[PDB]
DNA sequence: AAAAAAAAAAAAAAAAAAAAAAAAA
DNA sequence: TTTTTTTTTTTTTTTTTTTTTTTTT
């Protein structure tokens, strides 16, 4: 239909306007599919059923069926899109006549626009055109209510004025009221006015796409009444919208050039990136595998070789225990805090990052200030929103999740106090400006740290070769002492692992089976939300005798003793292990495994001599579920290492 | 916004900055930190009424002050070059012992310290950055540190690399 | 007609029963007490006349005015006979509450504007009580006539003076205008409801006559109000900052029968034993320690001699032991059981100092008192864990406070002595 | 530690880049290993 | 006892939100 | 006369520097 003088003026005329209207209606009715007969039929049906008041329209099919309309679309998006909305409204009414009571309007969204540009490539030539870009949302305000159909109220004669439709370009100015013909001030009439949601976001170039010697560019976009809340800061989004320019933006103010600000009137948003059913069958299907414990323990941080015990501890921490407060006066936490202390170059931060990735409501912070959110609460005006807000500490943000703390031994005094408070009383008390409040932070703390001097020395007990006071360490349920000891076989294996990773992740090329990560987190969700094991089958006799023996042995030597909190931690870990298997009743094997883990941690926290003392004295407990091959391999490795040391000295 | 070059700075004076203005086509040819030559016209912009004027440069073209190539992917860079430049580059690529030649040429005035020269050369080249399936970023740029007694030509290595 | 709606509200107030008429008697007692306000349960209104409640939910602005007028008339009808000097009837603020579960702040879209909305939150700032005019009088400058009783709209809605009796000849007489209390609060979304990676949203609350200072920053609150925008003489275009008109506030977290219960509980021969075994039942052993903690909880008696000197009556207890014994648990119970109690560590707590501090706001130049655990715990118990790891300033401060019960602070602005009458229960390791 | 393996891989990559080679031959790995070994210095003491 | 690092004070700059007055037509 | 743009003022916050204080050899 190429004809005339101006594209926008061509659509402006009533003739082609109605021609396009009816052609688009016929396209909606007739364009069916290759095989999905009348996609728009079920589309509109679903939209009306959920009351979505929107219609995403692919550009490819619209161009195929009606090439003229698709060509006209990007040149003058406003008029074509308004016509499409008008057409779709009556199409919906024909399909759903009663739906006319709902929103009295339908929005048309267009997706898969062929030509996609970048924020740095925007030019004046793109003014007033439908354009598709990609970017990261760097800021987003609240859902501000914007005037849609105002009804100003004349003061002198108290007569409400008719609906003056609000334009996104200019603020509406009322004339003189028809009744008393007064051009007075007038005021909005909120009760009779109708509004529309108005959100303002900023979209910046993806850092992975910016060139070497260039900085990312940003553009402001306006989401209106249905795209609101479709984005959050940090989202990678494909945005299709109108590169609008003419609202009020012109630096006519002194000391200013005739520049024009630009905002993208958003028309479609697509984020480029868990309440299911019948997956309970899936989770239960492998829950009865009878060896799922090994599978899950091997399915943690698959990019980290070895460190199986650390992976087991992290699994137990993930599934968690059972918080219980007998009466209301004995608060016992159901969490399993974990501390990984080890010499550098052992992938502790890798474990913390994996937990960040795999666990919902999981936040990451560092002892240094290099983390986005700090450990301590405070109140201030947020730098980007300029609004006075109570910045709760990181621990609070992970109220029911996981807080990962890297560089646990490099915190501030106030950071140490805050972590102590959170770990002890499971809450934070703020009295900073005038906010005398106490908000609870029931987080599981997974911490990573290096030993004093950069190397862990087994000749010294754990509590003394770490820059942490005894009270802090006393609140961790598992202590993992990661040691980097020279071992040719393990060194070769790890070298092969990492070098193969490097090979496989080159830009050009871009004893059980671990569960897929998505299914692993589904399993974690279901177990952590549904099964609540009760320890009605624990053998009090065995636990009591074990505790008494450990007390006697630890006090027989000048070593850190065993205390009640160790029994508490063993109970929590047994409950967590039961939760992994969804037993709903802690079983003898669960208790034995929890004892194994707790004794391993407690023994490894001891000095070198006491290490062997307690190993030999309690080897039976520490060998539970540890087959003969593992112990034999460990002993052979010890013997050959002794031989090597004798050789090379 | 630009500022005066170091060579032009008179004794004991801060650099001068005059905000140049770019228009269509040549609207992003200059990036922060680049040494650029701007060709155009000096103009006055106003900042009963008062005539307060400020000088501002309006540039009709922007080009690098010291062009690298006389003429981003490997082939694109290759075509960016002239015939003679590519002849030189290909010749040195086939030049056996190019390692020592680069070491000597890059640091002619620094005696010995072959290891540090090799380190900074490999630094100038660097590794290959990579991205993991989980999204982890594999660092592909090598850093270097130099520690030792004074007058060991450390700041000289830094200045060589900078210049 | 609106008169019919007000009549129906009058009938609901006068004749709603439960027998006893709750609201009639509530009006009687409140007006006699001078409260001049009532708390109307939304569900009772809906049950008695569901149309009224639906109207309130759809058009709160004028229906609440009708309800207030009806309540005023009913109060007059129930308490008209008054002594000379106060017979003038008093308007009545009508707070309304309901059991409906609150709606998350994220659901306050544009559509809910001007509807009655119930949302939860945490108040992070409260402004001082001020004066807003409900009835103003304007006097012409030229003719000096008066236009008394110019009705003023509630909420953040100013008013434009008349232009014609010169032009704009009117000025406001402060001495003749009636005003009421006024306050603005900042409500943040509850941190639990905030999505994982997401900023907390905000809202601005506007209180009224008797709602002012019913909350203090830090309270966890449920607010039922009218979602409203500012109305002040009319790249974002046509955006009017939105706020909530507070109508009902619920702050989340002794009868004579209970007094007699306490009397008989004390009279028991073994009251001491039952109290001793009734503090840390979960914790095993340490009967003497539990008895001592009960004694600390009840405290001695403060004595002020005729010379004015004071003898503290609050017991201070210390517990040194190995880190195995349940003593931090004991402190947690004590802070959970004492009438006024606060748990803290030796180095204060998380963004909550131990002892009070005084700083002068360089801009407003006031004397801001940032209260530590001690002053907050006045008249109660402070449970200090890791009591051996204080800081020198705090060590001296507690040195003074535990004996004198007062913290003396003198800054570049002023000298003062905050009253910290707290019983200290300290835990420590060797 | 393993970070030295990362450094060795990166140095081999840079060595390959120097000659504009497309695959890291063993000679580049040998040169990177030699340089990194020299960078390590023994802590002599009386 | 003296130096190195950290914390707090204090002063200057910026945003900005709103009320009032002078200049323009 | 009536609007409008500016003018201020009145708060508040933020950033740099300096000074003061705390910890270590
Ligand atoms: N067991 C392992 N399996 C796989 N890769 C490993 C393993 N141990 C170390 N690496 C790799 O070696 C490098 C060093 O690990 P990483 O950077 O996580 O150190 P770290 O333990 O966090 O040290 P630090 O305490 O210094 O922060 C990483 O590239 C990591 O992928
Ligand atoms: N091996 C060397 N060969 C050539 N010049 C050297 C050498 N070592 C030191 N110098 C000279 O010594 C001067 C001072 O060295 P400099 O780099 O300032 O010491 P530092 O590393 O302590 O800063 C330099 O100007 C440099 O020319
Ligand atoms: N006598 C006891 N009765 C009941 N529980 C105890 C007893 N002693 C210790 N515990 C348990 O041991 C754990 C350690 O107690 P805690 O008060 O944290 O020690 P500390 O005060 O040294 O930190 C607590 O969780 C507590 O439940
Ligand atoms: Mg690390
Ligand atoms: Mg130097
Ligand atoms: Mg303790
Ligand atoms: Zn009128
Ligand atoms: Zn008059």
């Amino acid at each position: 239909d190429l004809k005339g003088h101006s594209v926008r003026e061509w659509v402006s005329m009533a003739g082609p306007r109605l021609e396009i209207h009816h052609r688009f209606k016929n396209f909606l009715r007739t364009h069916v599919d290759s095989h999905g007969h009348n996609v728009f039929k079920e589309r509109i049906s679903d939209m009306c059923k959920e009351n979505r008041e929107s219609l995403v329209v692919n550009y490819e099919d619209l161009a195929a069926r009606e090439h003229v309309l698709a060509y006209f679309l990007p040149e003058a998006p406003a008029e074509l899109l308004q016509i499409f909305d008008e057409a779709a409204l009556e199409v919906v009414l024909a399909m759903y006549p009663k739906y006319d009571r709902i929103t009295n309007h339908i929005h048309v969204r267009i997706s898969h626009l062929p030509l996609v540009e970048e924020l740095r490539s925007l030019r004046q030539l793109h003014l007033n055109q439908l354009i598709r870009t990609s970017g990261v949302v760097t800021s987003c305000t609240g859902v501000l209510p914007q005037l849609s159909m105002v009804k100003y109220n004349c003061n002198k004669c108290n007569f409400v004025l008719g609906p003056f439709c609000q334009s996104q370009n200019q603020e509406v100015k009322p004339g003189s009221c028809p009744e008393c013909q007064s051009a007075g001030p007038f005021e909005v009439n909120m009760e009779e006015t109708i509004y529309q949601n108005y959100q303002r976001i900023r979209i910046q170039e993806s850092p992975g796409k910016v060139a070497a010697g260039r900085l990312p560019r940003s553009k402001d976009a306006i989401l209106l009444a249905d795209l609101v809340d479709s984005c959050k800061p940090g989202d990678e989004i494909e945005l299709t919208g109108i590169y609008h320019n003419n609202y009020d933006g012109s630096l006519n103010t002194a000391n200013g050039f005739p520049v024009f600000a630009t905002v993208i009137l958003a028309n479609h948003v697509a984020k480029k990136d868990e309440l299911t059913d019948e997956d309970v069958k899936m989770i239960t299907s492998l829950s009865k595998d009878q060896q799922i414990g090994e599978k899950i323990f091997a399915s943690i941080a698959p990019s980290i070789y070895g460190h199986e015990d650390i992976k087991r501890g992290l699994a137990l921490a993930l599934f968690g225990g059972e918080p219980k407060n007998p009466g209301g006066k004995h608060k016992v936490r159901g969490d399993i805090n974990v501390l990984l202390c080890g010499d550098p170059g052992t992938a502790k931060s890798q474990f913390l990052k994996y937990i960040e990735k795999v666990s919902s409501r999981a936040i990451f912070t560092t002892g240094q200030g290099a983390s986005a959110v700090g450990l301590t609460a405070y109140v201030q005006r947020h730098p980007v929103s300029r609004e006075w807000t109570l910045e709760a500490g990181a621990l609070v943000l992970a109220d029911r999740g996981v807080c990962l703390i890297d560089e646990f031994d490099k915190m501030n005094d106030q950071d140490r106090t805050s972590i102590h408070e959170a770990m002890e009383q499971q809450s934070i008390s703020i009295s900073k400006a005038g906010i005398v409040t106490s908000l609870q932070a029931r987080c599981t703390v997974i911490a990573a740290a290096n030993p004093i001097g950069g190397r862990y020395d087994p000749s010294l007990t754990f509590s003394e070769n770490v820059d942490l006071t005894e009270p802090i360490i006393s609140r961790f349920d598992i202590l993992c002492v990661v040691r980097d000891t020279v071992d040719p076989v393990q060194d070769e294996m790890l070298a092969r692992f990492v070098v193969g990773s490097h090979v496989r992740h080159h830009p050009s090329n871009k004893g059980v089976e671990p569960l897929p990560q998505e299914v692993l987190k589904k399993y974690i969700i279901y177990a952590k939300e549904r099964v609540h094991p009760k320890l009605n089958q624990m053998d009090q006799d065995k636990v009591a005798k074990m505790y008494s023996d450990l007390r006697k042995e630890s006090m027989a030597t000048g070593s850190i003793p065993i205390t009640v909190r160790h029994i508490e931690s063993m109970i929590r870990m047994a409950e967590a292990h039961a939760r992994i298997h969804l037993r709903d009743y802690v079983i003898e094997d669960d208790v034995n495994m929890a004892i194994r883990v707790m004794l391993e941690s407690f023994i490894d926290t001891q000095k070198f001599s006491v290490m062997r003392s307690m190993r030999k004295t309690f080897a039976r407990y520490l060998s539970f579920r540890r087959d003969n091959n593992e112990l034999l391999l460990f002993i052979l490795k010890q013997l050959v290492a002794e031989q090597v040391t004798y050789q090379r000295n | 916004r630009i500022q005066e070059t170091q060579a032009e700075l008179p004794r004991g004076s801060i650099p001068r900055s005059l905000e140049v203005i770019l228009r269509a086509e040549a609207v992003e040819s200059a990036q922060a930190g680049d040494k650029c030559d701007f060709t155009g016209t000096l103009i006055v912009v106003p900042d009963v009424r008062d005539l307060s004027y400020r000088l501002v440069f309006l540039a009709c073209c922007v080009a690098p002050t010291n062009p690298r190539f006389g003429g981003q992917t490997a082939e694109s860079i290759k075509n960016q070059m002239t015939v003679k430049e590519w002849e030189k580059v290909f010749e040195m690529s086939q030049d056996k012992n190019l390692y020592h030649n680069l070491c000597t040429s890059l640091f002619p005035t620094i005696h010995g310290n072959d290891e540090v020269k090799r380190g900074v050369l490999l630094m100038l080249f660097g590794g290959v950055p990579k991205t993991t399936g989980e999204g982890t970023s594999l660092r592909g740029d090598i850093n270097v540190c130099i520690v030792g007694d004074p007058s060991t030509a450390k700041s000289q290595f830094l200045k060589h690399v900078e210049e | 007609r609106k008169s019919q709606l007000q009549r129906r509200f009058k009938e609901f107030l006068r004749q709603y029963r439960v027998f006893t008429f709750k609201y009639r008697d509530e009006l009687k007692r409140h007006y006699n007490l001078g409260e001049y306000w009532i708390e109307v349960e939304m569900e009772d209104l809906a049950s008695f006349d569901e149309d009224l409640a639906d109207y309130l939910y759809k058009q709160p602005a004028e229906h609440l005015q009708l309800l207030e007028e009806a309540a005023k008339e009913v109060a007059d009808e129930v308490t008209r006979p008054r002594p000379s000097g106060e017979e003038v009837l008093q308007d009545i603020q009508v707070m309304l509450k309901s059991d409906a579960s609150p709606s998350s702040i994220r659901s306050l879209k544009s559509d809910m504007m001007s509807h009655l909305v119930k949302i939860p939150g945490i108040i992070i700032a409260a402004s001082a009580v001020r004066a807003k005019a409900t009835r103003i009088s304007i006097q012409c400058r030229s003719c000096r006539n008066t236009l008394t009783n110019i009705a003023m709209r509630p909420g953040l809605e100013g008013y434009a003076l008349p232009r014609k009796c010169p032009l704009d000849p009117y000025f406001i007489m402060p001495d003749k205008c009636k005003c009421v209390d006024f306050q603005t609060l900042k409500l943040q979304e509850l941190p639990d409801a905030v999505p994982h990676g997401e900023m907390p949203r905000h809202m601005q609350l506007y209180c009224d006559r008797y709602l002012c200072d019913k909350v203090v920053p830090g309270n966890r609150v449920t607010i039922m109000g009218i979602y409203s925008i500012k109305k002040f003489g009319l790249v974002g275009v046509g955006i009017r900052s939105s706020y909530i008109r507070v109508l009902g506030i619920q702050v989340d977290t002794v009868s004579p029968q209970e007094e007699e219960e306490f009397r008989r509980l004390a009279a028991l021969p073994n009251v001491y034993e039952v109290i001793s075994k009734s503090i840390a039942p979960s914790i095993f052993g340490g009967t003497d320690m539990k008895k001592a903690i009960a004694c600390l909880l009840f405290g001695g008696s403060r004595k002020r001699l005729p010379d004015g000197l004071t003898r503290r009556g609050d017991i201070n207890l210390l517990m040194l032991g190995d880190p195995g014994t349940a003593k931090s648990q004991l402190l947690k119970f004590v802070e959970k059981c004492s009438p006024i109690g606060v748990y803290t560590s030796g180095k204060g707590s998380s963004a909550a100092g131990l002892t009070a501090s005084v700083m002068r706001d360089p801009s407003s130049r006031n004397f801001i008192m940032e209260g530590g655990a001690m002053v907050l715990a006045d008249g109660g118990v402070v449970c200090i864990d890791e009591f051996d790891k204080m800081r020198e300033d705090d060590r001296v401060a507690i040195h003074e406070a535990m004996e004198q019960q007062t913290i003396s602070i003198a800054k570049a602005g002023i000298t003062t002595t905050l009253n910290s009458r707290c019983s200290v229960l300290a835990a420590a390791n060797s | 530690t393993v970070r030295q393996l990362e450094s060795m891989i990166r140095l081999s990559e840079a060595m390959a880049r120097m000659h504009c080679c497309d695959e890291v031959q063993p000679k580049h790995v040998k040169e990177a290993f030699r340089l990194l070994n020299k960078s390590i210095i023994r802590v002599e003491t009386p």
